[PDB]
């Protein structure tokens, strides 16, 4: 019988990366490209309509204008692979692949998009050189609401202000900015640690006073 | 050609709807109650595809020798939709 094999039902994809979800179908001897039909859709959105060896770009949804691709080199290997570039939060959901090569079958794949606070921007500005009052600032972008834990090598745990805002570059994910205003010394090492409300493991940046 | 885009879309929707009716009973009751409505969307889409293909058939190249030939294919496909999709769909909404 004709069955479509899915290498993994759950894909956890990091934000900003490329996603390559696979659906495999049996190929015997060779690929009859004329009789092969591949269809990919997410939440009633036409992603890929591949008929007679030719993609149908006119039916493709606007949001998937030049993000989706069908790796045709893998089609001969009995593996229809869907590639999406610049994965965003709206891409999470159930994807449906229907393959008609002789027989026909469809399968579902659940995609979860991870948006960790990986990219950490830092700055150290001097406020009052007399009292060595420095302001340390750490900014990261991610979706699950997060807080910043400021730690030092010597003073150990200190205290800082953390704020939640909407992003300006990308989707509704939040741009968390925390500032620590303390009097420090030269080459005193400070750390800012991003810990969200959810499960993912924390990420820490290092600040060295100039 | 536009009609080829219609042929591809119609064939894909037809196969997908039949498979969704086949896989509905092997699916959670909660998860399936919306899939039965999704099939209704696919069912309405197939009728719109045939009705629009009728416009493009005459507006595209060919003659009456082609006109009658293609519309006979469309009549067979129309009965295919009612026999394989709509009728089995109502035999699933009754259960439960």
């Amino acid at each position: 019988a004709f069955t479509v094999t899915v290498p993994k039902d759950l894909y956890v994809v990091e934000y900003g990366s490329n996603m390559t979800i696979e659906c495999k179908f049996p190929v015997e001897k060779q690929l009859d490209l004329a009789a092969l039909i591949v269809y990919w859709e997410m939440e009633d959105k036409n992603i890929i309509q591949f008929v007679h060896g030719e993609e149908d770009l006119k039916v493709q949804h606007s949001s998937y204008r030049q993000r989706a691709r069908l790796l045709k080199d893998q089609l001969s290997l009995g593996n229809a692979a869907l590639q999406i570039t610049d994965v965003k939060l709206q891409d999470a959901g159930v994807y449906r692949c229907m393959i008609s090569y002789g027989g026909a079958d469809y399968k579902r794949i659940t995609v979860k998009v991870n948006a960790p606070y990986n990219k950490i921007n830092q700055r150290i500005l001097v406020v009052d050189p007399v009292t060595s009052e420095h302001e340390l600032t750490c900014q990261a972008e991610g979706y699950p609401k997060a807080e910043v834990i400021w730690t030092s090598s010597d003073h150990q745990v200190l205290s800082g202000k953390t704020t939640t805002t909407n992003s300006k570059r990308e989707e509704k994910l939040f741009n968390v900015t925390s500032t620590l205003r303390i009097n420090t010394t030269t080459n005193e090492i400070f750390y800012c640690t991003f810990r969200r409300l959810d499960e993912p493991e924390n990420h820490t940046a290092e600040l060295v006073i100039p | 050609n536009l009609l080829t885009s219609y042929e591809g879309s119609f064939k894909i929707q037809l196969i997908l709807a039949k498979l969704e009716l086949a896989k509905a009973p092997s699916q959670p009751l909660s998860q399936r109650n919306e899939e039965l409505k999704r099939v209704e969307q696919r069912q309405d889409r197939l009728f719109d595809l045939l009705d629009q293909m009728d416009v493009e058939v005459n507006n595209s190249i060919g003659d009456a020798s082609e006109r009658a030939t293609y519309k006979a294919k469309l009549r067979e496909w129309k009965k295919t939709i009612q026999s394989d999709i709509k009728r089995p769909l109502q035999s699933l909404v009754d259960s439960g």
